[PDB]
């Protein structure tokens, strides 16, 4: 619908498209051993949401300060840097 | 230096050119017994680089001059290396050899810090460019063969940290080695 908004705020749309897991898992009719299909839908959002929390990983082991991080820089990037984002810890 | 510099060419040149134009060498068995202490010492000689390339990796410089030799080779025109040459030849395998990579060692940080072709940004680059020279070897299939294994691990690597940018390189080095028919 639109994302340029959604951008600035893209981390508002985790914490919805985690409830719309739960209101997909209400109809999931997953509580048996038989229901399937709907637990690897569940998985497919927890794939996304987690390589999206690896992207913002990796964007923080492609530093530019010569003292935070010296490894990506003008020394080797062989070994990176603590795997952290450096997240503030959001509520 | 030092060592293959001489090792090889002492062994070679000597033998051929003043034992088997002299014959010093004398009795069918004279003849041999030096025969077998010459082409010991070649394989003792061989052998050492090989015991040495199993236990320590090779330093750029080292590495470089074990290529430039490799690069003059000739597998005996009867299309076999010879006892010493295929010791050579798995010698630079295990050299270049990263399979100590995918074995799941809880030591894989301190192997990383203890193989010398693993710190060196310029050392991946020199073989890389020695290797797409379209200067191949003295076989054409020396320079398809070790590309093709630099190239696997550069498929790899990217799974180790995030070292991707040479996997584009390993589909035309394939393509250069199954061309040469490295099979």
């Amino acid at each position: 619908t639109a994302a340029d908004v959604y951008f600035r705020e893209v981390s508002q749309m985790e914490i919805i498209f985690e409830c719309l897991v739960d209101k997909e898992e209400a109809d999931l009719e997953s509580t048996s051993i038989d229901s399937v299909e709907w637990a690897n839908i569940v998985v497919n959002v927890n794939t996304i949401l987690k390589d999206m929390l690896h992207v913002a990983c990796q964007y923080r082991q492609s530093k530019n300060s010569l003292y935070k991080n010296e490894s990506g820089i003008q020394e080797p990037e062989h070994v990176p840097w603590t795997a952290s984002s450096g997240t503030a810890g959001i509520r | 230096n030092k060592i293959l510099t001489l090792i090889s060419q002492i062994d070679v040149n000597n033998e051929f050119d003043k034992l088997k134009k002299e014959r010093g060498l004398g009795n069918k068995k004279h003849r041999k017994e030096v025969s077998d202490l010459i082409k010991e010492c070649q394989q003792s000689l061989a052998h050492s680089l090989y015991s040495w390339s199993c236990q320590t990796p090779l330093n750029r410089e080292d590495t470089l001059l074990l290529i430039g030799y490799l690069e003059k080779v000739t597998v005996e025109g009867d299309g076999s290396l010879d006892k010493v040459n295929l010791t050579l030849l798995m010698s630079l395998l295990y050299c270049l050899d990263v399979g100590f990579l995918e074995q799941g060692t809880d030591d894989r940080e301190e192997l990383m810090k203890q193989a010398s072709m693993f710190m060196d940004r310029q050392y991946i680059a020199a073989i890389h460019n020695r290797l797409q020279n379209t200067q191949p070897w003295k076989s054409p299939g020396m320079q398809a063969t070790v590309r093709l294994a630099w190239a696997l691990a550069l498929r790899g690597i990217s799974q180790f940290s995030e070292v991707l940018e040479f996997s584009e390189a390993d589909e035309p080095m394939a393509e250069i080695a199954i061309g040469g028919n490295v099979f």
